């Protein structure tokens, strides 16, 4: 129409602006607007990132870097390379000799 | 045990206790099945999806009965298919020997250094 | 806050197959019980064990 | 693993009831939640359940799916504002969404395979039901046929694999190698085409452009990396065959990256341009993730974790403009600084993200697959130079270019940014950040 | 229905005459006149007005408490200094108080929670060794740390273990 | 305190100490339960090669129990490293002579490192780790160490 100097400045709570949740009931826009933004940030992100910050350790990496330590103390203090080259000892393996072998490529 | 004797690999013993959607997944599938092929119906014909559900209690009957039926054959089935192996099996015990189980220490296979 | 209604009492429908999924798989954990308490790496010491089996 | 699963069955009948496409992203978005809490998992498998189990490379894919796939809700409002077949929309997500579950949390390789393709008809279906544009056609075959026609040879490979492991298991696989030289272009040319490489893209910049927002989404952010997904599964027992052939994929990746981030700064579509920076850097994945090395490996899990929810994020801002510009054309799309200076903020952060910008998990994943691609060769050194240097000459051009000069002149009166629209982007964002804080989880899986 | 524009019927009312080029080329006696008004009503000969309405549209309830307690040193200052002084004061009141309370949390921090031997994650400090020069402590100062057991101990050396 | 500042500045680190020290005391120390936790302990189990070529269970036991051996082994070496990293920072200026020793154990592990796990990329497990080392020792009866070529 031919709005006035007031209906500027009384806004009507008649007509509402969406937040873009819906455009056609104003208390179902509001509504999907709070439960959305709860889960979303109030669960997911609060309460998730919480709760992953306390998370037990479950990929025993904690665990290693005590083992790391008293591992390193116990053959530091027995005469031992502090890391063994040898996945299981060389002697306890049993080698085939040079005539089984019989020029199978053999690599580094 | 070390012996690889094909004839004990066949062989039941009743440790393996089978899981338990095993016996009523065939069952409440097809009990589902025919509900909701009872759905179609309805929605095809334009009818509300629940009504006449006579039709629904029927296809849903009628599917956990033919269910359980098969079901029962196929145990049989399998029961025979086995058989039928451990007693060929048996008639050809050269064809199948008794063979030993190697451990790692007693091969040399290649590894693959990625580098 | 939560700005939750009535239609959300359909909720109820997916959490009553949360918890039919759970049992599944809690019941499916019942059938895991021939290496329970017996791996070299877990494994009870040989004589003398606890009652009630780990997990 | 199964609570996931049966979840998600029993919310298939809230695409039916009326007046409930807003209460499925809270089911959505809770599960998820929910999900988040069972983070238990090693590089071995765990919580088994019939043929379903999860360790921490499937996790974080399923958990990235779960995210992205609840956020394609939130970006596709517009089906609900014009009740344009809402309810068969969704279905098709929550059909989508399991089908990707079962697909990470699948124990055997068959089965990997089974959900693998069978996800790509619901995508399918999305395209052409909701697309505008009328190329989605032209670009709706595309998807389908690049896929079928490496996907149905790699069905073979499969099978002839039972033959000689007599299983599907994946932790049984890896104790075989093999040597046959076309089942290793059986089990990772069906891969390299959904990566995908630089030769063989051409369906990336169709589908993309022509899909619908949330069909950009899932396809930039899932589809892509079930091909990555893939390889890391399947080169644990061709790393033989792998030594023999790897220099062909790595050159073509990687020359593949550098000259497809010129032809990026030679496009002039929004859309385009996001889809072919999605190439250039899953020439970076691939390349390192057929290094083989530790490095290799962890990064590139990482990065595609990274990467689909950036790209999935652009796609969201390219949506918004194109929404009330009309036009997806750079030309159109001005300036937009001064309608939407709001909207500009989230504009930088997911494009600076997108060239490795910290603290962003891209850059820690960007460093891994530059480390090992050097390791590899220093003569990699060369385009891997070129590729990081134009990965932001085009990213600009894309941010720049789109916000800061002045308005266009014909443009109509639109709408301004809305409260959803911000709250996507965050979304999208702020985990792509703090994700920094544990990637403990999210990048060791082996 | 969700009006967006509130009712007021968006348009575009200035017309060709915003762009300098498009004014020096020429413009039509109305169009001058046109331009004139335009800039006329461009003046604004008050600032704006308050709304109460915004205030509380834009302060969630978490926010109206969580400051409520300083906003009543605003109340009763307010009329000894004026509201500009008074405001400052309670800004800067408020502000420095949170920088207060954040180093003591991060003094206390690093002095129990450091990074120890026992975790990988938390803050890890190596400190150096301080200059000792003559008049300090016994000049002739050597390094106490002699066997590699010493170095990187991260609190090792005294675990019960 | 000669200095001046120094003066000044032990001033302020009883400020920010001593609220602490009393709020450590006051509050939350005596107000907190007593309880104990413990350390892991994993019994030591078969290698791979005693392993079958055909149980997986055996397998998995040894490839679990090679991962958990790496992860020490990773950071034995990390360890050792930051005792040259720390030496470096607490003898400096003259840190050379000092750190010369804890380098020398630095690299000799990393070489015992890198003979181990090295060169198997991801997806090293017992099995490829245990045959890389057999080959290895064939070739050092046959060529004598690495690095001096074959013959
Ligand atoms: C550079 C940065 C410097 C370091 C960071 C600066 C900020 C310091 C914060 C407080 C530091 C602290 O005391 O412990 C932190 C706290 C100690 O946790 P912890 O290491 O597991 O327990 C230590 C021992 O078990 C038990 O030993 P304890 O005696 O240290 O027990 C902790 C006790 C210590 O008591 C205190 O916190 C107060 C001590 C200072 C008081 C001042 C006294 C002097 C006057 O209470 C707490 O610290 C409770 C944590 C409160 C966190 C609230 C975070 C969310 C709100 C912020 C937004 O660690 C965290 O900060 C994690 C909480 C973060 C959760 C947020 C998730 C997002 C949602
Ligand atoms: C460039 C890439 C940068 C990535 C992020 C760098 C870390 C920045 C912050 C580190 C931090 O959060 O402080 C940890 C510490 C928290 O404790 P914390 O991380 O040292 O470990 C204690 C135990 N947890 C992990 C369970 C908390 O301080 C804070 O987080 C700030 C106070 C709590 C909020
Ligand atoms: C998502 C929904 C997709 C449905 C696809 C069905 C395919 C799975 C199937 O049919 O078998 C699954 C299996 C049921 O059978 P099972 O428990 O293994 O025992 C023997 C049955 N006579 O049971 C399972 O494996 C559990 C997981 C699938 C069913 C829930
Ligand atoms: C396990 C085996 C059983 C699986 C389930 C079988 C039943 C699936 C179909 C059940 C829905 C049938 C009714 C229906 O189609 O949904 C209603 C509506 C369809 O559109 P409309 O024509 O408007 O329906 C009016 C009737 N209410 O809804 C829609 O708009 C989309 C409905 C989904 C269409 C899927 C095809």
């Amino acid at each position: 129409t031919s709005l006035t100097t007031e209906d500027f400045a009384n806004p009507s709570p008649k007509n509402w602006q969406s937040y873009g949740f819906d455009y056609k009931d104003q208390v179902e826009d509001r509504k999907a607007t709070k439960s959305t933004f709860f889960v979303t940030v109030t669960l997911c992100l609060v309460w998730g990132s919480f709760y992953w910050a306390y998370l037990p350790d479950t990929q025993f990496r904690n665990w290693a870097q005590r083992e790391g330590f008293l591992e390193l103390r116990r053959r530091e203090l027995a005469g031992v390379d502090l890391v063994s080259p040898n996945y299981v000892d060389p002697a306890s393996i049993t080698l085939p000799s040079d005539e089984d072998l019989g020029d199978t490529e053999i690599i580094i | 045990s070390a012996v690889n004797d094909p004839l004990e690999l066949l062989t039941n013993k009743g440790t393996h206790e089978p899981s338990f959607l095993s016996p009523i997944w065939n069952p409440i599938a097809c009990g589902v099945a025919g509900v909701g092929a009872a759905i179609f119906i309805n929605w095809g014909f334009r009818k509300p999806v629940f009504s006449g559900i006579q039709k629904h209690i029927a296809f849903g009957a009628i599917g956990v009965g033919a269910g359980a039926y098969f079901d029962q054959k196929r145990n049989e089935y399998l029961a025979k298919r086995d058989a039928v192996l451990r007693h060929y099996i048996e008639l050809h015990p050269d064809d199948f020997p008794v063979k030993e189980r190697k451990t790692y220490g007693q091969v040399l296979e290649s590894w693959v250094p990625v580098r | 806050v939560l700005g939750l209604d009535k239609r959300a009492l359909w909720g109820a429908l997916p959490l009553l197959g949360f918890a039919i999924g759970h049992f599944l798989d809690k019941k499916e954990t019942e059938r895991m019980t021939m290496f329970r308490d017996k791996s070299a790496l877990y494994g009870r010491p040989a004589g003398s064990e606890g009652k009630a089996p780990s997990w | 693993m199964l609570k996931i699963i049966f979840f998600l069955l029993f919310l298939i009948p809230f695409c039916f009831i009326n007046n409930m496409y807003w209460m499925v992203q809270i089911m959505m978005f809770f599960i998820s939640f929910i999900f988040l809490l069972m983070n238990n998992f090693m590089n071995y498998w765990s919580e088994i359940s019939y043929f379903l189990g999860c360790d921490m490379l499937s996790y974080g894919l399923i958990l990235l799916s779960l995210w992205i796939c609840s956020l394609m809700l939130l970006a596709s409002e517009m089906i609900n504002k014009h009740n344009n077949y809402k309810n068969l929309f969704l279905l098709n997500i929550i059909i989508l969404l399991l089908l990707l579950i079962l697909t990470f949390s699948s124990m055997s390789l068959f089965m990997f395979y089974l959900f693998f393709e069978s996800s790509l008809i619901p995508t399918l279906f999305l395209i052409l039901g909701w697309g505008y544009q009328p190329e989605r056609l032209q670009a709706g075959l595309y998807l389908l046929f690049y896929t079928l026609l490496v996907s149905l040879p790699m069905l073979i490979g499969i099978f002839y694999l039972m033959n000689k492991i007599g299983s599907m298991n994946f932790y049984l696989m890896n104790n075989f190698m093999f040597n046959y030289d076309l089942l290793y272009f059986c089990l990772l040319c069906a891969f390299l085409v959904k990566m995908p490489m630089f030769l063989v893209h051409l369906w990336l910049p169709k589908a993309h452009v022509e899909a619908p927002v949330s069909g950009s989404m899932i396809l930039a952010g899932i589809m892509l990396k079930l091909g990555g997904y893939g390889m890391l599964r399947v080169i644990s027992f061709l790393q033989l065959m792998n030594l023999k052939y790897s220099f062909v994929w790595i050159s073509i990746s990687l020359v593949g990256g550098v000259l497809v981030s010129l032809v990026c700064l030679r496009q002039t579509d929004l859309k385009a341009l996001i889809a072919y920076s999605s190439v250039a850097h899953m020439g970076i994945v691939l390349s390192g993730l057929l290094t083989m090395t530790y490095w290799g490996l962890c990064g590139s899990y990482t990065l595609m974790i990274a990467h689909g929810l950036c790209s999935s994020g652009l796609f969201c801002l390219a949506n918004v403009s194109y929404e009330r510009l009309g036009s997806r054309s750079m030309l159109i799309n001005k300036g937009l600084l001064n309608f939407m200076p709001s909207m500009t903020l989230w504009w930088f952060l997911l494009s600076s993200a997108n060239m490795a910008a910290p603290p962003t998990l891209n850059l820690l994943g960007e460093i891994y697959l530059l480390n090992s691609i050097v390791s590899w060769s220093w003569i990699s050194m060369i385009l891997l130079s070129f590729l990081s240097f134009f990965s932001a000459a085009y990213t600009l051009y894309l941010y720049s270019f789109s916000q800061h000069g002045k308005l266009f002149s014909g443009v109509y009166s639109f709408s301004s940014g809305k409260i959803r629209e911000y709250l996507l982007m965050l979304l999208h964002w702020l985990p792509l950040n703090l994700l920094i804080l544990k990637s403990e989880s999210f990048m060791l899986w082996l | 229905g969700a009006s967006e524009t509130g009712g007021v019927k968006p348009m575009v009312i200035a017309g060709r005459m915003v762009r300098e080029r498009e004014r020096l080329i020429g413009m039509s006696p109305e169009e001058r006149a046109w331009r004139k008004q335009w800039l006329k009503d461009q003046e604004l000969h008050h600032g704006p007005r308050k709304v109460p309405a915004l205030e509380l549209e834009l302060n969630n309830p978490i926010k109206r408490f969580y400051r409520a307690p300083l906003d009543k040193v605003c109340n009763v200052l307010e009329p000894v200094l004026g509201f500009q002084r008074a405001y400052t004061v309670r800004f800067w009141t408020g502000k420095a108080l949170l920088a207060l309370t954040g180093i003591y949390a991060g003094a206390y921090y690093f002095k129990y929670n450091q990074n120890d031997w026992t975790r990988k994650g938390g803050w890890r400090v190596i400190h150096s060794r301080k200059q000792c020069v003559p008049g300090d402590e016994g000049y002739p100062k050597v390094s106490d740390r002699s066997a590699p057991s010493d170095y990187a101990a991260r609190g090792f050396n005294e675990s019960p273990l | 305190p000669r200095s001046p500042m120094a003066s000044f500045a032990e001033s302020v680190l009883n400020v920010i100490d001593g609220p602490i020290t009393w709020f450590r005391e006051s509050i939350v120390e005596p107000n907190q339960q007593k309880q104990n936790w413990y350390h892991q302990r994993f019994r030591r189990v078969p290698t791979i090669d005693q392993c079958y070529t055909d149980d997986a269970v055996c397998r998995f036991e040894a490839d679990q129990q090679f991962r958990r051996d790496r992860m020490v082994d990773n950071e034995i070496v990390n360890i050792l490293r930051q005792r040259f990293e720390d030496c470096t920072l607490y003898e400096a200026p003259d840190h050379m002579v000092k750190c010369r020793p804890l380098m020398d154990q630095y690299e000799k592990a990393t070489e015992n490192w890198f003979i181990k796990y090295g060169d198997l990329g991801g997806y090293a497990n017992a099995k490829t780790a245990y045959m890389k080392q057999k080959h290895r020792l064939i070739w050092e009866r046959r060529h004598g160490p690495v690095g001096s070529g074959m013959k």
